Order: C-alpha cells, then structure tokens, then sequence
RNA sequence: GCUAAACCUAGCCCCAAACCCACUCCACCUUACUACCAGACAACCUUAGCCAAACCAUUUACCCAAAUAAAGUAUAGGCGAUAGAAAUUGAAACCUGGCGCAAUAGAUAUAGUACCGCAAGGGAAAGAUGAAAAAUUAUAACCAAGCAUAAUAUAGCAAGGACUAACCCCUAUACCUUCUGCAUAAUGAAUUAACUAGAAAUAACUUUGCAAGGAGAGCCAAAGCUAAGACCCCCGAAACCAGACGA
RNA sequence: CCGAGCCUGGUGAUAGCUGGUUGUCCAAGAUAGAAUCUUAGUUCAACUUUAAAUUUGCCCACAGAACCCUCUAAAUCCCCUU
RNA sequence: CUGAACUCCUCACACCCAAUUGGACCAAUCUAUCACCCUAUAGAAGAACUAAUGUUAGUAUAAGUAACAUGAAAACAUUCUC
RNA sequence: CUCUUACUUUUAACCAGUGAAAUUGACCUGCCCGUGAAGAGGCGGGCAUAACACAGCAAGACGAGAAGACCCUAUGGAGCUUU
C-alpha cells in the first residue's frame, strides 16, 4: 500500500479528480456528439454476401417471401428492439456476386442493393415497422404466450 | 492443584534379596494451604534441610516467625507417621531429606489509596513439604582444601592439548 | 497450555448416506429433461439468494427489497446501517479508483 | 469457517530449541529468544569468514615462532621457499614445525641457503652462474 | 492554560470479592 | 550452531578400511501402505529397485512389511548399534534410491 | 465515480463526459478544443481554424474517459445517415 | 477446546518421546524386537565379511551351553 | 457449488449489543485511546472481517460445456471397463443379497449406479432390492450426472437409456444458438 | 514439586416453515404493586446533522410492495459531486436444513442479574470426575510465564568461532517504527496465554467451450462471445445533530 | 475536567495526521518536471514492474551547428564504422 | 611480507537493495473422494502475530519494600494511668 | 540571621504479623579521553576489576509521571466580535 499519505490509508480522491487543477474531463467545452442518441433509429445491416451465405446453406429459404420473421428464424440477424433498432438496412455489400431471386421486405435498402436483387429477377419492398410491431414480428412465440 | 506429594507415601518396592543393603525409609509429608508467604516460610525450611529430626525440632521451637510453629508441628505428625505406618524403628532416627514451600491458592483483594486510586491485595498462601529418611544425617562437605586446588589445577594443565593442527 | 493433551473422539463419516449417495441428481434436469426446469430451481435456501450471487452490497440491498418489508425492527436497522457503511466503503475507499 | 492455529506449540519449540543454552529469560521466552536466536545464527554465518582468517592469522604466528628458533624472520622463509618451487602451504608448514621439527629446520636451512644466494646474484654483475638451489624447472 | 483533571475510574467490584 | 549442538573427532568403526572394508549398514526395514497414496514412490521402488539393490549388498538384510500406514518409512540400523529412521513419504523412485544409496554408504 | 449504486448496485456513467466527448467504436475519443468559442476577435486565423479542429485524445485520457463510460457508451451503433460511420472502424494500422 | 486432529496426534508422539526419556525402558535382545529372520541374518553376517563360512558351523558358533540349559528348563517347565 | 449457500455470519463491531459510549477521554488516563468496546480490538467486540452470510456461490458454466462433460464420463467409464449395458433392470426376485452376489460374480467393484429410462416405470423388483442397499443406486435417465458416475465405481445403463441419452447429448452439436428459452415452443423441439 | 494445564457440553448464529396475543385468589397510575367519596387535563403538527463535494453556502443513495430486463438508458444537477425513472417485459417457490460457533467463540446473557449511576443509562465474570459418589482413601504422570529442587566469582546486547575444558582468548554498537541519516540519550514494548488488521468493479491477462456467431428471451459481436481463475486493511480525535434524563 | 451538562441514537461520524498491519523462498527495483486554497496530499509526466509485438538500441569517424560580446572554458549535440 | 565476501583453487549454485512489482512453495482447518498411528488429489475460508501507551486473563519486577495495628498489671474478677 | 546547639514526640532502624503503587525491550548494568543522529555503562584507544548484603546520598541513567498547554502545521474544531 505504501507510506502513508492518503493512498496506503485508502482515502485518494475519486476518479478523474487531478489534485485541485481544473480537470480534463471539465475544462472541455460541451458540444453536442450524443445529444438525443436514444432516438435515433438504428437498422442492423444485412449485406447480399449475407443473404447469400445464407441462401446457399438452406438457412433462409428463397422460395416463400422474405422478411423480419424469416431472417430471425433463420439466425441470420440479431435485432434488438429495447436498443432503437427499428429493423434491417439492406447494404450493397457483395452484390457483384449476388445470385439468388428473392421475395424480401427489409426497412431501408441502398439504390445499388435494389439493383441487385430486381437484375436477378426479385422484389424488394420497403416496409416499415414501430417499435411494439417490430418486437413481435421478430420474436412471434413469446408474443402468442401473452394472450392478447 | 496437584497433589502428588501424597501419593508417593504409597509406593510399595518389591520385597528385597538377602544381600542387597537395607533401604531407608522415606517419608513424604506436607501441609496445604497455609495461610504465610512461601518467600518467607523458603527461610525456615532453608534452615533444617540436612538436620537431624531432634536437630531441626529444636531450632524451631526457639524462633520467632509464625512459620516455624506450622513446620515443626508438620515435623511432629511426620516423625510419629514413620514409626507408626512406615515401619521406622527409631524415631529419633530420622532426618530432613528435603524440605520447601510452594505457592499456593490465593485471594485477591482490594487495597485502597488516596485521591479514589485503588490497588490489589494478594492475601498469600503457601505449601510445605518434607521429605524425612531413616538414617543419620549425612555429615556436611568439608571445604576444599589447598591440596585439592593444586591437584586440581595440575589436572587442568595435563588435560591441555596442542589446538587447530594435528 | 493450548493445546489438547487427550485425542480427540474419532470422526465418523458414512460416506454411503443416502444425502451423499444422491448428491448431483438431477443437476441436469434441464438438458435431460427438455428444458423444462432449470437447474437453480433445485437450489433451496433464501428467497433472495435461489440462483442469484453477488457481493456484500448487492446481497444487503437485494435483501431489503425482496423481504425488508417482513424483517424485524433492529434487524432491518441493522440491514439500513450495513448498506450505508458498505455504500461509503467501496465507492470512497480503496486502493484503486 | 472458523480457523483457529492448533500447532502453535510445535512453532514456539522450533524456536526455542536454540536457545536452551543462553542465560536468562531469552531461553525460554519466545518473544526473547526468538530475536536472540536470529542474531545467534547469523553470527553463525558470519563466523565462517572470520574462522579462516584466524586458522591464518594462527599458522604464520606459528610459523614465525618455529622461524625464530632458526634464525629466519617469516618473511624470509615463505618468500625464499617460494623461489625454491616448494609450493607448501602455510598449514601444513605449521604442522612441520610441531610434529616434524627435523623436517623444519631442513626446510628452514634450505630457505635460508636460497637467501644467501640470492645476495650473491644481487652483489654480482652477471659474471656468476645462476646458483645451485635458484635453478628453476621449467614446464610446458 | 484550562484546567485539566482526569477523574479515577474504579473497576468492578467482583474482581476483588472471590472467595475460594 | 556448533555452541548450541554436540560434536565428535573425525573416527571410523573397528579401523573400518584399515586391513579390510566392511559395509556398516546392516538392516533395512521398509514400511509400504498398499492403498496409501504417499506409498506410491516406495510401491514402485519395490517393484523395481528394492530387489536389484539387495543383489548388490549382500551383507544388509532388508525387511520390505506391506501394512497400513499415513507415513512410509525406512529404518536403517548399523554394526555399531546406531538406527536412522527416514521418512520416504511422498518421495519419487528416484528420489528413494538416492536416500537408501546414501544410507549404505554411510558408517 | 459510484462503482456500486445503492439501488441497483452497478457501476454508474460520469454524464459530464457525454456532454462533451464521442467515443469512436475502435476505441478513440474526440473533442473540441478548448477556448473555441472565446475572444475570436484577438485570435489568428490560423488559429481560430485550429480551435476549430475536432482532436483526438490520447491514451491515458482514453483510459479514463473508458473507466468514466459504461459498456452501453462502448457498443457499436448503426445511426441512419451517422456523419462518424466512416471512423468507427481502423484501416491498415500496424499495432 | 479448538476443532481438528493433527495437532493432538503430534503433540501425544512427543508426549511418548518425553515418557519414555523420563523412563527409558530396560534392553532387550534384537531377536525379540521386529523384522528379524535369524536365517536371513546368519547369511548376511558371512557375507559382510567377505568369508565362506558353512551355515551348520556358523549357527553351532552362536550356541552357548547357558542357553541350552535355560532352553532345557523352560521346558520341563512346561511339561514339553 | 452452484447450489451451495453458506449460512455462517458473525456481528460487526456496529451489530454487537453496546457499545457507544468513549470508554474514557482521549487524553490524561495514560491508557490507550478506544472509541468503543465493541470494537475488534476487543475481548467481545466485534468481527473484523468476518463471514457475512447468508451467502451464495450460483454460477451456471455454458450447457454446452455441461453436455460434453456428461460425454466424457461416459467415455472415461466405458475405455476403462465400467460401463455395462443392459437390456432391462428386472430382477428374478427383490431380494437385496441376490443383487449385491450377482455383483460380486460379474466383478463390478464395490458400488453400482444404476440408471433406468424413467422413475415411473422402473421394475418393482429392482426397486425393492436397490432400495434397501446404500452403495446399490438406482436413478432414472433424467438424474445422470457426473459427480454420481465419478462416485460410483461401476456405470449400469439400459438399451433404452443409452438411446435416451445419444439423442439429448447429440442434440447440443447441432442446435442454433437460442432466440428465447427452449422451455418455449419451438418446430422441431421437443422430439 | 507447586502454581497450573487439559476437556464438551450449556447454549447460540443464519435460513426455512408458520401470522401474532393471555389468565388461580389478592394487590397495583396516590409515594405503583396502597380495600372504600363531588370529578371533568387530555392524542395528532416537514427530522436534523455527521458525511461527500478533497473548504463550503444549492446539492449528497436510504425497503415501501414482482425476481429478471428495459438501464445506470430518458432525465435531474454549484450540469459539479453525484442523483435517477417509466412505458414495456416477465420466473420460481417441496419447514424440520448448515464446507455455521463450541465457554476470550457463539446472543450481553448462568443475566439485563451482580455491580456502577440521583436519573435516563451503562453492564459483567464463570462450568468441566465416573455406568455408579447409596463407589470420594478418587480420575496417573508428562506441557506457558512465575517459582522451587539448585544464589553468586574479573569482562561488558551476553551470543558466535571454538576448546580437553562452563568461564577466561578472538569477533560482535538489541528489536520495531520513523527518517537525509538512529547503538542512539527519538517511538513502542515486564512477561506468558488467547484474541487482534486487504472486502470489489472497469478493462486486460490465463485456461476451457462454441464460433460469424456466442449466451438457458434482455446483451454483445468487422473473431467474437460465454464460463472460470486472479487486485483494493485495522485502531484513534476535538466535533456536529435528534430525542430523553438531571436543580 | 461547563467557552457550555449528561445519556442514547444518527455512528463503524470524518481524520491529506500518528500508530499498527500475522507462513517460507527467489527475482526485478532510487527519482527530469508540471499543475494544484498546492508544497505533511494528490493528478499527469519521468522512473520502476509484468506480458506481448518486431527492430534496432548503446558505444560513436569525417563533415556539420552565429553573430552580437570579455573569461577566445571543461564539454555537448549530430554521427557511419566498430 | 601482511592484508577482502576481489580473483584463483576442490565441489555446488535460483539462494544478500526500502517503497513497489513478478514468481515458486506452504502450516492448520472445513468439504468432496481417498487414506486409516495422521495421509493424498482437489474445492473452500473468521486460513498463520517478537511490537498498535492494543483487549482479556495469569504470573513476575519494584518488594517482603511503602504502609497498617493493641495504654498497664492481674486472680481476667478487678484495679490503675491518661 | 551572625551560627547554631540541646532535649522530647513522630518518623526512623531492628524483631514479629499483615502487605500496596508508579515503573520495567533484554542486561553478565565500571572510569578517563576520543568518536558518533553532533552530550556513551554498551563504539575506538586506554585504565580499573574475586563474590554477595545493610544503611545513606541525589551528580548521571537526556530518571518516573502527563501522545508539550509554548511554537508551527492541518483546505481539523469550538467560544466570542463585527460596517
Ligand atoms: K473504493
Ligand atoms: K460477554
Ligand atoms: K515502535
Ligand atoms: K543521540
Ligand atoms: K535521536
Ligand atoms: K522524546
Ligand atoms: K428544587
Ligand atoms: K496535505
Ligand atoms: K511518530
Ligand atoms: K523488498
Ligand atoms: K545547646
Ligand atoms: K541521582
Ligand atoms: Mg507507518
Ligand atoms: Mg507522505
Ligand atoms: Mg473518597
Ligand atoms: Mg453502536
Ligand atoms: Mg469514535
Ligand atoms: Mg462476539
Ligand atoms: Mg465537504
Ligand atoms: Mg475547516
Ligand atoms: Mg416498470
Ligand atoms: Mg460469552
Ligand atoms: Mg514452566
Ligand atoms: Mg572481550
Ligand atoms: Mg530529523
Ligand atoms: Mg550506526
Ligand atoms: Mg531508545
Ligand atoms: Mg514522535
Ligand atoms: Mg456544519
Ligand atoms: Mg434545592
Ligand atoms: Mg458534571
Ligand atoms: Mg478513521
Ligand atoms: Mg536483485
Ligand atoms: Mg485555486
Ligand atoms: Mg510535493
Ligand atoms: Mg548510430
Ligand atoms: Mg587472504
Ligand atoms: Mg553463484
Ligand atoms: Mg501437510
Ligand atoms: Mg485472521
Ligand atoms: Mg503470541
Ligand atoms: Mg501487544
Ligand atoms: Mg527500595
Ligand atoms: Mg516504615
Ligand atoms: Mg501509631
Ligand atoms: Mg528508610
Ligand atoms: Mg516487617
Ligand atoms: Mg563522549
Ligand atoms: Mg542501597
Ligand atoms: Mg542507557
Ligand atoms: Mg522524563
Ligand atoms: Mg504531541
Ligand atoms: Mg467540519
């Protein structure tokens, strides 16, 4: 612990405290980097070398209608409601090699990553989902337990 | 507490050959729980360690501390035990093998000073114990005479070897 | 002095008891069982300490919310006064900050 | 769980045990004895540098005696027998000088016989030979 | 300088009241 | 210290090596627990070492008693009449043949 | 800093540093300069330009800003149209 | 009174040291104490020496008339 | 331990009866100075650092790691000749001493767990026997577990339990990772 | 050889479960424990301060009715220290147990007694045979300091090296703390026994599991994620405030 | 023990101040400064310790680093080779 | 010539800096399983005291020291002195 | 007071009984000079030196007693005064 003085007794000042000096953390002007960070919306990226990792290991089945629901059931993203997330962001990642014709309802998509899919022959659809929705189309089971 | 000193009045030998030498008799007595400093009574019992009983007896009677009553009537009951119980034939022929005190249990007690201070007080309490033998006293060391020393002193210089080497 | 001077009685364990001959059954209750119960409900003990752990603190406070409604008067005073003296512990006092 | 020493006793006696032969309470009083007993060993440890000092210090007193009785100072008998190539340590020449005395006083005229020829080399230009005795036998 | 007393403080009783 | 022990001059038993050498260890008697697990070095030193090592000293008689026991430990007695009791609890086979070595060598 | 709060008992966030700092998910923290908005009349353009500058921080005040954060601060977000995306992740950095 | 055994165990094997010093007991022959095969120790006895000795001569040295009188009367003692 | 709840606690100095007066001034006694004489320092007083139960020791390693460790055992039994396979537990009568000879005969060693699918449908007549013995253990599939298998020296499992137990051990190696507890409903689970 | 030493019970602690509550006759709010007379007085009403902010002056967590999660997020604040939700989410629940103490421990407790205080109030210590004591001439001894058995012989931190030999010879300025630096004539300590002081997050590291996924809903993730291991003392003020008790 | 009683409680008040801090063994290990109601303390540097990464570190040949002014100083910086 | 813990010699080698930091071992206790005259592998923790004018108990030192106490004779009736 | 003396009582010392307190790291506890955390029983150089009581003395053990009240320090208190 050392020789006396206040830390061998355990009594130092709290954290970030600098002896007395006008410290670091408060002689920084205030600016706003994370004013209303809760608010914003958050979209989980999915790029088309996912959706087609995903295609090719029968994880998501590209002969029915793709959604939310789909892409969850299958693992293949993680959404969290409670963190602002409001849903999927199609990114063009990978679309050279993108193959596969799909149905897929995503809530925000990039101009390159509709181009992707419509050259294969697919659809894709905008759709949008608030924050109650969007928890019970993710994770339908514990919703039907419910009752309501 | 211990009590052991009484317990060795009890001590049976085996019967002995014919050519062994006959073996004293000893007698071990003592009084407990005498109300006298054990500092004071080591004097008296200093005193007749190596006397003879009727020796011992006689210093006794003429002091004038307050152990020596207790000792000599300790002395009495002890003499009269060895010819009684422990086959001595002669009670005059007896003399102290041993003899001491011992502490014993004591009470503590208030003692009182001025300006409300207080001290403790130990109200004392000693043992006795004697140890009696049959036989004569044994007589006392003569001191060491001139011839000892010299003899002693040349034994040293003939003991004296060559140190650190072969 | 301190120390014994006579052995002491000889320990006598009945490793076959039928508490020790069945310890850690059913500790996979729920791989085995479907999921149904979790193993934690097998754990029998306070209402605020069943599958739970924590500090000195957060035993202390978990404690006072769960039954300080039910705890006896010098007990829940007691309980008050330990959250305050470990509150002023570990958020003032240390060697590390 | 309480956890109480039970072996306290063995600990004290470890202790102890070294200090039966000192006087006074330090012999049976740990908190004593304990710090008289560390100061006991390491004087112990110390003592090993000093014990060959004093067995030298010893032999060349001895030496310087059994010299003595020759006529020899002890430097002149350890440095001419040096020059000698008698490579006889200070040990055993004090063992010589008590149980060998026969041997010493040879050892001694033989020390005493290089001394005198080393004079004559140092009074001389060169013109001498080299002395019987200060020959030295070379090795490779 | 204020005066200073420290009053005497007596133990208990019993310690010196043992008999055998 | 050498204050606080006894000492002795450097001797040897009955002019040991003088017309001949005569090994002073005479006994050796091992205590092995068959279940104990502080007996595992000395169950395989006697598997092994123990027969190997009597062949070599013929002059010591060795007393192997398999029996119950926390501690395993080899006695060693000598013509002169001096007993060594060593513990080999928890020791290697190697680390128990260095001792019994050690042990015939000694006087 | 309250490392166990008396009614959940969890380590609490410094929310002055939020005000004031935005931690880039790589583990880097920006600023603004200190004075950036004071007597701009007796002040250089090239300094005023400097004050202008969003700076990094180094790494003792890293630490403390992390140890004044909790892990909420430090998780990766995925703002619509976030004008930091581009910085969050290091390129080509060699230790 | 403190809980374990280890201690009590150490402390009664010094006891027993401390009894026996105060009351050494009386010697007694090495045959009558443990581990000891006569047979085993005869041969061991002539190869320490380095000497052929003949097992029957050897035991017969050992063999003392006083022992072989005390031999005789322990058993007419015992109606043998 | 993941079940274990320590109950020792002791009294702090602020918990024992007492002690709040100064026992006497700071200054002019000549006595040590002491604010209270319920503190540590204390015949009586209180614990410094003490146990302050009740106390809990709950952690829960991955159900992975606990799957594979069921695994292992079973291996570690059966590589080294303690594993034997049964058909069915049914005994020809209930009586206890037939069960520990018939041990005895086959070399079993001293204790034997033996595992049947389910607690319902467990043989009368094993139950009988199994019941009246204490190294003789009789559990059903669901209550296996390491520390029984490693206390025992001999492992009995049924043709029905071994099926039991390849299908629930198995089932972790090739599952998702969960989107919510699997007591929920899932497709293809249970069975 | 004394003084002593040694012991295993009394009970106690933490949970679980269960809601809880007494009484013979007589006396007892006046000076309680006092058989028997003219009254009429009547309860309610924000805690404060220590302390933290390295002063201090606004401010500074204190069960308040479901574990978890949302979340230490929104928000509050000398926007400092620090304080801190809700919507929403949603689990289990079989008293008779103990890797709790065993007479300096565990309740203060053999007892709120003895004793101390006018009062409020403070508040102890301790016991130990055996199947049988209607076996008490009984159950061994051995172990702390202190003594006794047994005072002392030049010289010196009391020992070490030794030695034929205790001492004589040679070498050697107790310890802890505190300091630039202590044989210091600076601190503490008669001695024995017992008691008496390092509590945890953030990350990181190490070793398993699984792996673009990990985790037994929440959370994290551009090799990560889960689990475990491993780091943060004791005693001591003068004070401050609340409510009682005292001429 | 009245510069303002005593008791209990808040209370394990706080103390940058003094004291104390318990088994064995080995190893690395001394010291530019800045700010501070701060100089009996802290925080950042510096030094020190452990783990990891990959590449130079130290010692140094020439050549080279100011005029103004008086001691035309001992030296330093830089630096391949070794 | 004498003279070190410098160096050589025979053998061995992790085995002489405060604060601080890294590492290797380990007493006793409890639990699991062993063991079975006192142990093993692990898991745990009220887990180790020559020092706090420390707490309690015992016993020393000072010290048999300071201090304390009963008027006289007698037949214990009585008388005498103050 | 110059300048003290004598006697009585108490205390005192000795015998008998009873029996505290502060204090105490351990002590086998000399003197001179020198040295040194700057004033030595304990270190260097010398000198002295069989062992152990009782009664006195107060030069030293920086003697005992009370964690200096003077003085300074602490982002320690309190009483009092005030534009
Ligand atoms: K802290
Ligand atoms: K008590
Ligand atoms: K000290
Ligand atoms: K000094
Ligand atoms: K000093
Ligand atoms: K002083
Ligand atoms: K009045
Ligand atoms: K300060
Ligand atoms: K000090
Ligand atoms: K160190
Ligand atoms: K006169
Ligand atoms: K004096
Ligand atoms: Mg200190
Ligand atoms: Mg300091
Ligand atoms: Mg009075
Ligand atoms: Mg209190
Ligand atoms: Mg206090
Ligand atoms: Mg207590
Ligand atoms: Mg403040
Ligand atoms: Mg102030
Ligand atoms: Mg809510
Ligand atoms: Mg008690
Ligand atoms: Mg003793
Ligand atoms: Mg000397
Ligand atoms: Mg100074
Ligand atoms: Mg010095
Ligand atoms: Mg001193
Ligand atoms: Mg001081
Ligand atoms: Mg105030
Ligand atoms: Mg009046
Ligand atoms: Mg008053
Ligand atoms: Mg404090
Ligand atoms: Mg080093
Ligand atoms: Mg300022
Ligand atoms: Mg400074
Ligand atoms: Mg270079
Ligand atoms: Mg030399
Ligand atoms: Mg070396
Ligand atoms: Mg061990
Ligand atoms: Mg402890
Ligand atoms: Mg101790
Ligand atoms: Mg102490
Ligand atoms: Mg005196
Ligand atoms: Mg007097
Ligand atoms: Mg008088
Ligand atoms: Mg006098
Ligand atoms: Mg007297
Ligand atoms: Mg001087
Ligand atoms: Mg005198
Ligand atoms: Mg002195
Ligand atoms: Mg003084
Ligand atoms: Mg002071
Ligand atoms: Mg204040």
């Amino acid at each position: 612990r050392g020789h006396k003085g206040e830390r061998q007794r355990g009594t130092r000042p709290r954290l970030g405290f600098e002896g007395g000096q006008t410290p670091f953390y408060i002689r920084i002007p205030k600016y706003g980097f994370n004013e209303g960070h809760s608010f914003r919306r958050q979209y989980k990226p999915l790029s088309l070398n996912r959706l087609q990792y995903l295609i090719d290991l029968g994880r998501v089945d590209p002969s029915q209608p793709i959604d939310l629901t789909q892409l969850v059931n299958g693992r293949g993203v993680t959404i969290q409601p409670l963190k602002r997330d409001y849903g999927v962001q199609l990114v063009e990642e990978g679309a050279d090699t993108f193959t596969a014709k799909v149905n897929i309802e995503v809530q925000l998509a990039s101009e390159l990553a509709i181009a992707a899919i419509e050259k294969n022959g697919g659809v894709v659809t905008t759709a949008f989902y608030d924050p109650r929705s969007l928890d019970i189309v993710c994770k339908p089971v514990p919703f039907f337990l419910r009752g309501q | 507490i211990s009590r052991k000193w009484e317990k060795k009045n009890k001590i049976v030998y085996p019967p002995q050959l014919p050519g062994e030498p006959r073996r004293p008799a000893e007698i071990y007595h003592c009084r407990r729980q005498i109300k006298y400093s054990k500092d004071k009574m080591w004097y008296l019992a200093k005193l007749i360690r190596g006397m003879s009983i009727d020796q011992a007896l006689a210093q006794l009677e003429f002091n004038d501390k307050k152990g020596a009553k207790i000792i000599k009537e300790v002395l009495l009951e002890a003499q009269d035990m060895a010819v009684r119980d422990h086959n001595v034939e002669f009670r005059s022929n007896l003399y102290i093998a041993e003899s001491t005190s011992g502490r014993g249990q004591c009470l503590k007690r208030i003692r009182y000073h001025g300006r409300g201070r207080f001290g403790i007080m130990e109200k004392v309490y000693c043992h006795y114990f004697v140890k009696l033998v049959e036989g004569p006293p044994p007589p006392p060391e003569p001191p060491k005479t001139a011839v000892a020393h010299a003899k002693e002193y040349i034994q040293q210089l003939r003991s004296r070897t060559i140190v650190h080497t072969l | 002095i301190g120390i014994r001077l006579t052995l002491p009685p000889p320990k006598v364990v009945d490793r076959w008891n039928e508490k020790r001959a069945m310890f850690g059954v059913y500790d996979n209750i729920g791989i085995l069982g479907n999921f149904e119960k979790h193993p934690k409900e097998l754990i029998r003990g306070p209402i605020w300490l069943r599958g739970w752990k924590g500090n000195e603190l957060q035993r202390c406070i978990r404690k006072r919310k769960m039954v300080g409604s039910r705890m006896f008067a010098d007990d829940l005073h007691n309980l008050n006064k330990r959250i305050r003296y470990l509150y002023k512990h570990f958020n003032r006092h240390g060697k590390f900050r | 769980l309480r956890n109480r020493v039970t072996d306290r006793y063995f600990r004290i006696q470890e202790v102890l045990k070294h200090a039966r032969h000192f006087r006074g309470r330090k012999n049976r009083c740990y908190r004593l004895a304990v710090r008289t007993v560390i100061r006991a060993f390491v004087k112990c440890t110390k003592a090993r540098y000093l014990k060959k000092k004093n067995m030298r210090t010893l032999w060349i007193n001895r030496i310087t005696a059994a010299s003595q009785e020759h006529g020899l100072k002890y430097p002149a008998l350890i440095g001419n027998l040096v020059k000698c190539q008698v490579e006889l340590n200070r040990k055993v020449l004090a063992d010589l000088a008590i149980y060998e005395p026969k041997t010493f006083k040879s050892l001694a005229a033989l020390a005493s016989r290089r001394r005198h020829e080393g004079f004559a080399a140092a009074l001389g230009d060169g013109k001498e030979p080299e002395g019987i005795f200060s020959r030295v036998v070379q090795y490779h | 300088t204020k005066k200073r007393f420290t009053p005497p403080i007596y133990q208990p009783k019993f310690k010196t009241e043992k008999e055998f | 210290t050498a204050r606080g022990t006894p000492s002795r001059f450097l001797a040897s038993v009955l002019h040991n090596g003088l017309g001949r050498y005569v090994q002073q260890l005479q006994r050796l008697s091992f205590s092995v627990s068959r279940d104990g697990a502080s007996s595992r070095g000395a169950r395989e030193f006697v598997e092994r070492e123990v027969i190997d090592f009597a062949r070599r000293n013929p002059g010591v008689v060795i007393y192997v008693n398999s029996r119950p026991c926390c501690v395993p430990r080899v006695v060693a007695e000598y013509l002169n009449g001096a007993v060594r009791e060593e513990s080999i609890h928890c020791k290697s086979v190697e680390e128990i043949s260095t001792l019994v070595q050690k042990l015939a060598d000694q006087s | 800093l309250t490392y166990f709060s008396a009614r959940k008992g969890k380590r609490k966030t410094v929310k002055a540093v939020i005000d004031r700092f935005l931690r880039l998910h790589c583990g880097l923290w920006v600023r603004r300069k200190a004075g950036y908005k004071k007597k701009l009349w007796k002040k250089t353009p090239a300094r005023k330009k400097r004050l202008r500058e969003f700076v990094f921080c180094n790494k003792t005040q890293s630490k403390l800003l992390d140890k004044m954060t909790t892990s909420f601060w430090k998780r990766r977000n995925w703002y619509v149209d976030d004008p930091y995306q581009k910085y969050h992740d290091r390129t080509n950095l060699k230790v | 009174v403190k809980k374990g055994f280890r201690a009590a165990f150490r402390f009664q094997k010094e006891l027993e040291r401390q009894r026996l010093l105060r009351c050494p007991p009386p010697p007694v022959r090495r045959s009558e104490k443990p581990n000891w095969d006569y047979h085993a120790e005869i041969q061991a006895f002539g190869h320490r020496l380095q000497e052929n000795f003949s097992l029957d001569l050897l035991k017969t040295a050992f063999v003392n008339s006083c022992y072989i009188k005390s031999e005789e009367a322990k058993r007419q003692q015992l109606g043998i | 331990n993941f079940k274990r709840i320590s109950y020792a606690k002791t009294k702090t100095r602020a918990e024992v009866r007492g002690g709040g007066r100064k026992p006497w001034p700071q200054k002019g006694t000549g006595r040590a100075r002491h604010g209270s004489i319920r503190s540590p320092l204390w015949r009586g007083g209180g614990v410094a650092h003490g146990p302050r139960g009740p106390t809990s020791y709950y952690y829960m390693l991955p159900m992975k790691v606990r799957a594979l460790g069921l695994k292992v055992a079973l291996t570690v039994k059966l590589a080294q000749d303690d594993l034997h396979i049964m058909d069915s537990l049914e005994l020809p009568t209930g009586d206890p001493q037939y069960l520990t000879e018939l041990a005895h005969y086959r070399r079993w060693g001293d204790s034997v767990l033996l595992v049947d699918l389910t607690h319902e449908e467990m043989p009368q007549s094993i139950v009988e026997a199994t019941s009246r013995l204490k190294t003789f253990n009789l559990i059903p599939a669901v209550g296996l577990n390491v520390h029984s298998m490693l206390k025992h020296q001999t492992l009995v499992l049924t043709l029905p339990t071994v099926a039991f137990l390849e299908d629930k051990l198995l089932w972790q190696d090739s599952r998702y990772r969960p989107l919510y507890p699997f007591s929920l409903p899932y497709s293809d689970f249970p069975r």
